[PDB]
DNA sequence: ACCGCCAGAGGTAAAATAGTCAACACGCACGGTG
DNA sequence: CACCGTGCGTGTTGACTATTTTACCTCTGGCGGTGA
């Protein structure tokens, strides 16, 4: 989808949302929602609170975790 | 910037009003055009952007 | 017809002011542990 | 649920450099006095 391929900058995130992701070094939204609420959780730095907002601003625009995509890029 | 009102003021009078020495004003006047700047904000005011 | 005289318009100095670039307290706030 | 240990946003100097005006020389137009 278009709107995956968008860095996590435009996201809209917290400063320390986005020195986790800088750190799990994830690019696309496209490869960070093929990943689950556990394997979010296995982030260092992150607490249940930065989990809610990830899902928040996701089902804001609709997005959610789970979606297996293949051949991204 | 002067959006509706009759001079430009400088940093000086607007930090008298608000507290402070410039550098924080200057700090708090910086985020908010970062801020202005990401896509999500500022897609209108881009179009008036002659291009 | 000529010749000495006057004032408006530029290039360079110099003083003043504004914007630019890295540390210390301090009070919430998050995370570990019980 | 409760208590304590860091993280981090929120307020604070000092030294440096880039406009900005203001004033000082110099060109170069205009000008008027004086003359069958």
């Amino acid at each position: 989808d278009p709107i995956l391929l968008r860095p996590v900058d435009d996201l809209e995130l917290t400063v320390r949302s986005a020195n986790c992701l800088k750190a799990e070094a994830i690019h696309y939204i496209g490869d960070l929602v093929q990943r689950t609420e556990v394997e979010l959780l296995k982030t260092p730095n992150l607490g249940k609170k930065s989990l809610t907002e990830i899902k928040d601003v996701l089902a804001s625009r609709g997005l959610s975790l789970g979606m297996r995509l293949e051949n991204w890029p | 910037f002067g959006i509706d009102m009759n001079t430009d003021y400088t940093l000086e009078e607007v930090g008298k009003q608000f507290d402070v020495t410039r550098e924080r004003i200057r700090q708090i006047e910086a985020k908010a055009l970062r801020k202005l700047r990401h896509p999500s904000r500022s897609e209108v005011l881009r179009s008036f952007l002659d291009d």
